[PDB]
């Protein structure tokens, strides 16, 4: 939640659950994809892309 | 109770109306179903009497 409102990042949004709900909200696990790609390839990076 | 309110949703990182940032949807979207779509996509007059 210190990082919403940060603004410090090109896209920061939050598919399913809402990016409001993650302060006090417990998970089993997190997992971490880190890659590069282009410009235009972030809006590919989605729920629902082809 | 009626409400005609056409202002932005004011809750993500960037305040919205006093600057336009992110995160700052328009409230007040249009629809657009078609003949071509399914079952649960036909709109419905609804008429509630009270």
């Amino acid at each position: 939640s210190v990082l919403y409102n940060s603004a410090s990042f090109s896209t920061f949004k939050c598919y399913g659950v809402s990016p409001t709900k993650l302060n006090d909200l417990c998970f089993t696990n997190v997992y971490a994809d880190s890659f590069v790609i282009r410009g235009d390839e972030v809006r590919q990076i989605a729920p629902g892309q082809t | 109770e009626r409400d005609i309110s056409t202002e932005i949703y004011q809750a993500g990182s960037t305040p919205c109306n006093g600057v336009e940032g992110f995160n700052c949807y328009f409230p007040l979207q249009s629809y657009g179903f078609q003949p071509t779509n399914g079952v649960g996509y036909q709109p419905y007059r609804v008429v509630v009497l009270s």
